[PDB]
């Protein structure tokens, strides 16, 4: 668990950095908006899941 | 550039946010994103504090302002304010930091992607600053929200573990509050107390039953008032008294926040109940009293009769009378005789400090507390060199009470300025002369001469 | 300290508190990019 | 205007940055080395952390004579 | 063929980004050396041999504590030229002896001369009356009285101000302890001219900004002005009524207003310079004799004046040993003035 | 009309020689009271036990002071922050001994000056002016609050308020330096840049406008007769002024826009003074100037003094001497 | 430490990168 | 002293009521332009 | 020549430079000479 946790958290951090750049750029980008809206929904659902994963896994490494 | 330059908006870049006054959608974005910055700081600052925290040093030797707030709510601490469990601090940090991403998301969405104005999309979320009933309704919603917040504090105190009580009999500890003060004579009494010495208005609140009781009252007052504003429109006397514009409502709120800031400054400087000295360090008054207690103890141990010891001026060196007769400590600390704290009260009787009790009953724990507080008085340099201004480098300390008082005086002051700026501006713009005097209708040219 | 499992993230935690200041500074980068119009 | 090229034209040009991406770092590094080699100490006569006092004196080497202050400093320095 | 002098004049007076002029030949080198000497000394040069202090970034000081410090008291008022009889051409020794102090002070003085000559030179070429040069006589009187006359009256350059932030603070506190300079009515007039000047600056800027004519549609009102416009941008009539009703009096003449704005802070600085000429000689407003006679005979008589003198006595005793190291003062703990406990 | 309406029209009339206004109804009585009490006290008050140690300090002219030494002396340290109106004293004699006039004066003055500031907003509204002169006045006002009210609150006593007199002011300044190292505090440093810079720009602006006055008078007349109150045309050539100053420094260092220039003249002193007010109001809670005492140490650990250490020695002298019979214990904690 | 400087460099570039990307792609700045 | 106190309490109350009622008496309307 | 490197980038990069060098000077207040340690 002490790696499946540390990856889940490193995954949450990396995705967060990608969303931090990607979401504003997408929202203010003229074209390519249909492929953006899909990815933003995907990014979002994945970020939420990873938070729940890191949160649950917290209790197996603390 | 829908309003995004000076030519079309009438506002330069440095007044850029004024371009948002009638863009309810983007302005909702601004607000929500901003709420996210606040929540972000709460979350990240807490985690930073926790990462830096050494649980066996006092919080106040470590430059913590947030952990102290969490501990005062009963989380993470036991008798004497000792840290028994850091995990509740970590939870508070993490949950704010995660929530900030959500607020940040909503803010960015509304600011740059969603509809610029909301009135076309929704009559419920759209608003005109001049619609008196819509403005009182939104106000009302926020009142109900604030009411619930106050009742959460009550819920923590009464049903979910209690609050850190510095006054707890036998020594400071977390305690469940079962008998909150509901009598309006006590609760509203605090509001009619003088703000001067020995009184201190609401800053004088000295027991958690009054604190919890006061929030039951505010919770219900705010929920009621909120319902009221949802169901009503301003009366005519209110209509004639106020200016009805976004910039005016901002000004009112700036004035209110300035006031609250000054109050908060005073709260943290003097109050040791809701800002427990175990977590925030001693108050200025406290530490000065604690010095007098320290040398009284020392000198009495060497054989001094502290009651009859006349100081150089003719006033008692250790003990003297207040201007109403009460026995108080001497030296410069005479000014601080309204101070009250759990290490000192056992020595106090109906006439003030009790000489029999001083001579016979001072416990080692009182000597320790007094020495600790004397040596962590809230004095220090901007680079965090603890002590008086002539002190040498050695001790890295500035009290959390000083950081919190100073910051909030600075913010309250500039918020007063903002209140005047925006209130004066709102008045002028409502009347039509905020951009200058009409050269062909200069009002002074139609007035008689003064002489 | 943070709980030991999170220790590798200490350095990141050290920097996060400054991010809000970077938002104010970002407002100026943005405005320079549109010529402070 | 007075005929010189606008600063804004100059500092947004590629030629300016080709020249100055060399000259700026070079000068910085030279200033760094002026200190890191200890040369700054000797040009200006500034004591290093180990040269304010001899090992057992606590008397400052204050100059007390106008016309042989040069020699007093010389002697203060030989006595370290 | 025109003459070489006239040809040089053309070239000196070309309209360029940085005007040069004949004044430029004095100004630029003296200003550049004063400023470069300060940056060099504060970055690299000690004060160990002159004062027994560290004073440069090299030694560990910060922007608040660095300085180019005055020379040792044993130097007297030596010009301390690089090639003079103290340093004898040795740059390193020169630095150690405080040669950069006199370097900065004398090049700074010649540079201020060059700056005010520049003010006259430009005023003449553009066709304006030289009031800006005249106003600049105040900063000159201050620099000359404080950096030059004051130490010339004293034992040595040592007691001039050293060029640094903390060093100047020290100079303030010395003046309180030794000269009781706050008590001096020439200082008091200086304070009134500086605070009165700052008052005029704030009140005049604010008044114009709040009596502007609406000359544009912008809520940001700066654009609604054109430099070549003939008309006043704000209402003098309305400003006058406002202040007449608020404060009881008001300006009504704009030429008088702007003249008064020159007069107040220039006159104040000039008054302060006269007081410092007195202090060069220790000719202080130190005491009120009548106060002293009473207080000496009557041990229950106390005023804020007698209180401040006790503070001065503390400053002198406690600071002199480290601040005046050439005096070799040793003040045993038992002689130091102290109140109770502290 | 009815009596109330007439009264309101008179209170708010734009035609009174001095504006009254609603801020004025509070300002007038409170400033008159502070003034009258101040004048009588300064002339004739007996000595006041400022430090609460039965050592009364003489402030008034009739009791041995002159204009430079005189003061209205702050209220006793035994009082602290307690409210001490006349009716709290057993007699006028007691009230005088304990420094009652100081509290009556400063409370009525701060209330009245606060209303002065509001009255500035108020008249500007009645005249159809822009509203922010009152914002400029908030700077000196804030400063007055700092030394008469906020510093006492922080330190726990009106006896630590600035005294109402010339030498008392210097006393307050010297003790403040001892206890806070104000000179090393960046907000005081901002204050000095504000007032030195306000003076500088005051002289600069006066001199530049004066330099460029349009010739409208003969050599045997003051040039001031060249401007007539209310004339529509500007009385100086700002383009000539800008031509001069732009060459003095360089072109883009000079203002050609009078609105921008005047805003700068307002802002620079107001802001610096807001900072210095906040220096006093934050040192009130003992967050003090920088302390570099013994910051520079040699290879062995010998202390190498800097100019900060020499300031420290001066501060020590002030510290050990001030209020020389009032301290019994070794630290001055307020 | 390399780790703190590296985090602060990456977090500090993110803001200007958002602006640079949008300016390149002629976005709604 | 009790009489001084009552007198000053009445005086202060009077001027405070003037201030409050005065500002409630159509203050936004007392300007030279839009009312 | 020209206007190739946009002014907003120059400003942002040069501003970040200033912050780094000043930040370094603040670091030095707490380590080595002048640190009081
Ligand atoms: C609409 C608004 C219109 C306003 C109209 C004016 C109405 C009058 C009131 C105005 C201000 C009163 C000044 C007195 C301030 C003061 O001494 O306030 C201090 C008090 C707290 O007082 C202290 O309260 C203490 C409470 O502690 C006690 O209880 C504690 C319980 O834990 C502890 O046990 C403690 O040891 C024990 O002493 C004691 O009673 C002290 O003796 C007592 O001094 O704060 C308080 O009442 C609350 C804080 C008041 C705010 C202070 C505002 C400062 C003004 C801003 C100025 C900026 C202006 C800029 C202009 C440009
Ligand atoms: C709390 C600070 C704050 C907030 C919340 C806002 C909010 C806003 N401003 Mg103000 N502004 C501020 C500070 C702020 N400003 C400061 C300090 C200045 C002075 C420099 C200004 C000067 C200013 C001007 C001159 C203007 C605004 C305008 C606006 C709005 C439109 C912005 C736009 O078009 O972006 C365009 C920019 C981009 C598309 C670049 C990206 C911007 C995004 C939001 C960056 C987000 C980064 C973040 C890390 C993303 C995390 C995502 C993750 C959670 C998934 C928006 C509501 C405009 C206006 O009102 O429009 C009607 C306008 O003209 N502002
Ligand atoms: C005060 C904050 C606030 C307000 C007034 C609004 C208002 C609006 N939003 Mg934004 N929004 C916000 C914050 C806000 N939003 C946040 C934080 C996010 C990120 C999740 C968003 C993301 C978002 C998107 C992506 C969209 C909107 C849209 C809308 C519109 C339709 C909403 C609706 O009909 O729901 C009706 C009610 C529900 C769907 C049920 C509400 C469920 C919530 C979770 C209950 C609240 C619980 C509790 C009180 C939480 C308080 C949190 C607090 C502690 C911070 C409306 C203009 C839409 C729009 O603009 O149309 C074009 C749209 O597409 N919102
Ligand atoms: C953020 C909270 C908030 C805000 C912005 C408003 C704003 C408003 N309210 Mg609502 N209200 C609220 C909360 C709020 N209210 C709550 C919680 C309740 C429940 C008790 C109410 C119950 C309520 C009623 C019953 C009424 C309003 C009315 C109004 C309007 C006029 C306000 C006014 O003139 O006050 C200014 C105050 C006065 C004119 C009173 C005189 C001034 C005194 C002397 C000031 C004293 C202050 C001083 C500093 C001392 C403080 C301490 C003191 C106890 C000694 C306005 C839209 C009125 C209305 O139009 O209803 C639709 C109205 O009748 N409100
Ligand atoms: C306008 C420019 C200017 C001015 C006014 C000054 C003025 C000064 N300098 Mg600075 N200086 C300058 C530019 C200037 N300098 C430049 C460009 C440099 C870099 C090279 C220096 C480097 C410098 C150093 C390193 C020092 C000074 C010093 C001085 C001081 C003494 C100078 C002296 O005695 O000269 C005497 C010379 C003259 C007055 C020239 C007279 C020429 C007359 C008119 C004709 C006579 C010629 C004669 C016949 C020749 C034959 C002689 C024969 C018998 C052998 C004085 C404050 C010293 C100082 O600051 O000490 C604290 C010092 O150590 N200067
Ligand atoms: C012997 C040898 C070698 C000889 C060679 C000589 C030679 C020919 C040299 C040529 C080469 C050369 C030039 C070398 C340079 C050397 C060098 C770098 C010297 C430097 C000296 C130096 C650094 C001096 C200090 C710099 C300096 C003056 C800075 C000023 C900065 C400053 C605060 C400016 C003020 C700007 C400002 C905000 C002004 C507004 C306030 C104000 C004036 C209000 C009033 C106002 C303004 C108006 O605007 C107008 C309109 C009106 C009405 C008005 O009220
Ligand atoms: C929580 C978290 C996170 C988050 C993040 C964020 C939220 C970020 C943000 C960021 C940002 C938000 C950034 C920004 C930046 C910025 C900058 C860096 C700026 C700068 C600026 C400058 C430098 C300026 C300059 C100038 C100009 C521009 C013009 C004028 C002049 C001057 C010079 C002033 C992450 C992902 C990590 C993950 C983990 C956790
Ligand atoms: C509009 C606008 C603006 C603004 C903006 C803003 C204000 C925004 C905000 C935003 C936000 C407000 C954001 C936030 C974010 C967040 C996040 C992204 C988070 C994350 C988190 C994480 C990732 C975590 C992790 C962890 C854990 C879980 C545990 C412990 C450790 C750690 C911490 C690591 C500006 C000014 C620019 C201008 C233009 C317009
Ligand atoms: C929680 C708590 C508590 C309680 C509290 C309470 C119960 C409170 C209340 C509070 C309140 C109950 C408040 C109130 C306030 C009010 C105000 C702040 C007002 C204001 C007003 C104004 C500002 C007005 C104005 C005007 C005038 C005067 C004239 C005409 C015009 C106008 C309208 C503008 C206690 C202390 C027990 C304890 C601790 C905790
Ligand atoms: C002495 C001498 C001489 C001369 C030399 C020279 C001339 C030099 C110069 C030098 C120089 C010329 C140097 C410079 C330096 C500089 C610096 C070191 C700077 C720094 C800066 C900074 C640090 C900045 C900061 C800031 C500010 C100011 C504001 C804004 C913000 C900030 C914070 C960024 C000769 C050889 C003749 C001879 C012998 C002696
Ligand atoms: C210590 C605080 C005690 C005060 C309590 C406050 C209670 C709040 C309710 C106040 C109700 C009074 O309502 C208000 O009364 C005044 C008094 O004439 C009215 O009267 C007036 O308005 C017009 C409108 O231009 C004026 O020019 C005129 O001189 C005046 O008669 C207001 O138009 C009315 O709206
Ligand atoms: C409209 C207001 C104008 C106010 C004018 C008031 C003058 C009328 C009242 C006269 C009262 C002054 O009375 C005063 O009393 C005490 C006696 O205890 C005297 O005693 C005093 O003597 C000296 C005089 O230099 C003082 O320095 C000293 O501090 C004090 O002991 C005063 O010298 C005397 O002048
Ligand atoms: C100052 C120096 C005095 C100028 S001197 C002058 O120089 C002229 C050229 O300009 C010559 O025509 C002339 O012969 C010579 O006398
Ligand atoms: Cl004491
Ligand atoms: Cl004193
Ligand atoms: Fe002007
Ligand atoms: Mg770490
Ligand atoms: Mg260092």
């Amino acid at each position: 668990m002490t790696i499946l946790f540390q990856l889940a958290l490193a995954a949450l951090v990396i995705l967060s950095f990608v969303m931090v750049i990607g979401v504003p750029v997408a929202y203010a980008s003229p074209q390519d908006w249909d492929r953006s809206k899909q990815l933003i929904f995907l990014g979002s659902g994945l970020w939420i899941a990873l938070v729940l994963v890191v949160g649950v896994l917290n209790f197996f490494v603390v | 550039a829908t309003n995004r330059d000076q030519e079309s908006s009438g506002f330069a870049w440095w007044a850029g946010n004024a371009r948002l006054i009638n863009l309810s959608g983007k302005l909702l974005g601004a607000h929500v994103a901003h709420a996210g910055l606040i929540v972000f700081w709460a979350g990240a600052m807490t985690l930073f504090e926790l990462a830096h925290f050494i649980p066996e040093k006092p919080m106040y030797e470590q430059g913590l302002i947030l952990i102290p707030h969490i501990a005062t709510l009963g989380w993470g601490v036991g008798p004497g304010g000792e840290v028994v469990d850091t995990f509740p601090f970590f939870v508070v940090g993490v949950v704010h930091l995660i929530s900030s991403a959500v607020l940040g998301f909503g803010g960015v969405y509304h600011a740059i992607r969603g509809p610029e104005t909301l009135e076309e999309y929704s009559s419920f979320f759209g608003y005109d600053w001049k619609d008196k009933n819509k403005m009182t309704t939104i106000l009302g919603f926020h009142l109900i929200v604030l009411g619930i917040g106050a009742l959460l504090l009550v819920a923590k105190a009464m049903f979910f573990g209690g609050l850190y009580d510095t006054w707890a009999p036998g020594g400071g500890d977390v305690r469940v509050i079962t008998n909150p003060t509901l009598d309006p004579r006590v609760i509203f009494g605090y509001l009619l107390k003088s703000p001067f010495g020995g009184e201190g208005w609401i800053v004088s609140v000295n027991n958690l039953e009054d604190v919890v009781g006061g929030h039951i009252w505010i919770g219900l007052i705010c929920i009621a008032g909120g319902i009221w504003h949802i169901l009503t429109t301003p009366f005519g006397w209110a209509r004639r008294a106020f200016i009805w514009s976004g910039e005016a409502y901002l000004s009112y709120s700036l004035g209110a926040l300035s006031m609250m800031g000054f109050i908060a400054t005073c709260f943290v400087w003097f109050n040791n109940t809701v800002y427990p000295s175990e977590f925030y360090g001693p108050t200025g008054p406290e530490a000065s009293q604690a010095q007098a207690m320290t040398f009284l103890i020392r000198d009495q141990k060497l054989g001094a009769n502290v009651g009859s010891a006349q100081g150089p001026t003719g006033l008692g060196k250790y003990l003297m009378r207040s201007p109403t007769g009460e026995i108080i400590f001497g030296g410069e600390t005479m000014r601080f005789w309204d101070f009250r704290g759990p290490w000192l009260e056992p020595l106090r009787g109906p006439n003030g400090l009790d000489l029999n009790k001083i001579k016979n009953d001072i416990q080692p724990w009182q000597e320790r507390r007094a020495a600790e507080y004397m040596t962590h008085a809230p004095l220090g340099s901007l680079n965090s060199v603890g002590g008086v201004a002539t002190e040498i480098n050695s001790v890295n300390f500035v009290s959390p009470r000083s950081w919190l008082a100073t910051s909030h005086f600075v913010l309250a002051f500039f918020f007063l300025v903002g209140h005047l700026w925006h209130a004066g501006r709102a008045r002028a713009a409502a009347a039509g002369f905020e951009k200058g005097i009409d050269r062909e209708s200069e009002p002074v040219l139609s007035m008689p001469s003064l002489d | 300290k943070l709980p030991e499992a999170y220790a590798i993230f200490d350095p990141l935690v050290d920097v996060l508190p400054v991010i809000p200041v970077l938002f104010l500074a970002l407002a100026f980068v943005w405005q320079a990019a549109v010529g402070f119009r | 205007t007075t005929g010189e090229r606008p600063f804004s034209d100059i500092i947004t040009s590629v030629r300016y940055w080709v020249i100055h991406s060399i000259t700026i770092p070079a000068l910085f590094i030279a200033g760094w080395l002026f200190v890191s080699t200890g040369l700054a100490y000797d040009v200006f006569g500034t004591p290093r952390p180990d040269s304010y006092y001899a090992q057992e004196q606590r008397s400052i080497p204050l100059v007390t004579d106008r016309f042989e202050a040069k020699q007093q400093v010389e002697t203060f320095l030989e006595q370290l | 063929e025109r003459g070489w002098f006239d040809i040089l004049d053309d070239w000196l007076k070309r309209d360029r980004f940085v005007f040069v002029g004949w004044s430029g030949i004095l100004l630029f080198p003296c200003a550049y050396l004063a400023l470069g000497g300060w940056l060099t000394g504060t970055t690299f040069v000690t004060s160990w041999y002159t004062h027994g202090l560290a004073s440069s970034y090299l030694e560990g000081c910060n922007f608040l504590t660095v300085a180019v410090s005055t020379p040792a008291n044993s130097m007297g008022h030596s010009l301390l030229l690089l090639w003079g009889p103290e340093a004898q051409g040795d740059f390193t020794r020169w630095c150690q002896l405080g040669g950069l102090w006199t370097f900065i002070a004398l090049h700074g003085a010649f540079g201020l001369i060059g700056f005010m000559l520049r003010q006259f030179e430009i005023a003449r070429l553009v066709g304006v009356r030289p009031y800006n040069a005249i106003a600049f006589s105040a900063p000159i009187a201050v620099f000359v009285s404080v950096f030059l006359i004051y130490p010339l009256g004293q034992s040595s350059w040592f007691f001039a101000p050293s060029f640094g932030v903390a060093a100047i603070f020290r100079f303030l506190l010395f003046f309180q302890g030794f000269h009781n300079w706050t008590l001096n009515p020439f200082h008091m007039m200086g304070v009134a001219g500086v605070l009165g000047g700052a008052l005029l600056c704030a009140i005049h800027g604010a008044t114009v900004e709040n009596t502007l004519f609406q000359d544009g549609e912008g809520a940001s009102t700066f654009r609604a002005f054109n430099p070549t416009q003939a008309e006043e941008t704000y209402s003098m009539v309305t400003a006058n009524r406002f202040w007449s009703q608020i404060f009881g009096i008001a300006f009504s003449n704009k030429r008088w207003l702007h003249f008064f704005m020159l007069f107040v802070p220039v006159t104040g600085l000039w008054m302060s310079a006269i007081g410092v000429v007195g202090l060069a000689l220790n000719l202080r407003s130190y005491d009120f004799i009548s106060q002293e006679i009473r207080a000496a005979e009557d041990p229950e008589f106390e005023t804020f004046y007698t209180k401040n003198l006790l503070l001065n006595e503390g400053i002198r005793a406690w600071m002199a040993p480290q601040d005046q190291p050439h005096e070799n003062f040793v003040f045993p703990e038992e002689v130091l003035p102290r109140g109770n406990a502290l | 009309a009815n009596l109330w309406e007439r009264f309101c029209n008179w209170v708010t009339s734009t035609d009174n020689r001095l504006y009254v206004g609603w801020f004025g109804v509070i300002m007038i009585p409170t400033l008159l009271a502070a003034t009258i009490c101040f004048v009588i006290a300064f002339i004739a008050a007996p000595p006041v036990d400022i430090d609460g140690i039965r050592e009364p300090v003489s402030g008034s002219l009739l009791y041995g002071n002159n204009i430079i030494t005189g003061a209205v002396v702050p209220s006793s340290n035994a009082i602290g922050l307690h409210f001490y109106p006349i009716w709290e004293a057993a007699s006028l004699d007691e009230w005088l001994y304990n420094g009652g006039p100081y509290q009556l004066i400063i409370f009525h003055f701060l209330l009245g000056a606060s209303c002065y500031m509001g009255r500035q907003w108020e008249l500007s509204y009645r005249l159809g002016m822009r509203p922010w002169i009152c914002v400029a006045y908030s700077a000196p006002l804030a400063s007055a609050f700092a030394v008469f009210l906020i510093y006492p609150i922080g330190q726990g006593s009106f006896s630590d308020g600035m005294p109402l007199g010339i030498s008392g002011t210097f006393n307050f300044m010297i003790v403040f330096q001892a206890e806070h190292n104000i000179l090393m505090h960046p907000f005081h440093q901002l204050g000095v840049a504000g007032v030195f810079g306000g003076a500088l720009f005051c002289a600069m602006h006066g001199s530049l406008v004066t330099s460029s006055l349009i010739r409208e008078t003969t050599e045997t007349e003051s040039a001031n007769y060249g401007y007539k109150f209310g004339q529509e045309e500007e009385t100086y050539n700002i383009v000539a002024a800008h031509g001069y100053f732009g060459r003095l420094i360089f072109q883009y260092a000079s203002f050609n826009n009078s609105r921008s220039l005047h805003f700068f003249l307002a802002a620079w002193p107001v802001v610096g003074v807001w900072f210095t007010a906040l220096g006093i109001s934050t040192m009130a809670f003992n967050l003090n100037g920088f302390n570099f005492n013994h910051s520079v140490i040699d290879a062995k650990g010998n202390v190498i003094n800097t100019w900060a250490d020499i300031i420290n020695r001066a501060n020590l002298g002030m510290e050990v001497m001030h209020e020389r019979n009032a301290h019994n214990f070794p630290l001055d904690l307020a | 430490v390399i780790a703190q400087l590296t985090m602060i460099a990456m977090i500090g570039i993110a803001g200007p990168m958002i602006i640079f990307l949008l300016a390149v792609r002629r976005g709604n700045l | 002293m009790e009489t001084l106190k009552i007198t000053v309490y009445i005086v202060v109350t009077f001027f405070v009521l003037l201030f409050v009622f005065g500002f409630l008496s159509g203050d936004p309307a007392r300007n030279p332009k839009r009312k | 020549e020209g206007g190739r490197i946009p002014l907003w980038i120059v400003a942002t990069v040069a501003g970040m430079g200033v912050i780094v060098i000043v930040g370094l000077f603040f670091y030095g207040a707490y380590a080595g000479l002048g640190s009081s340690l």
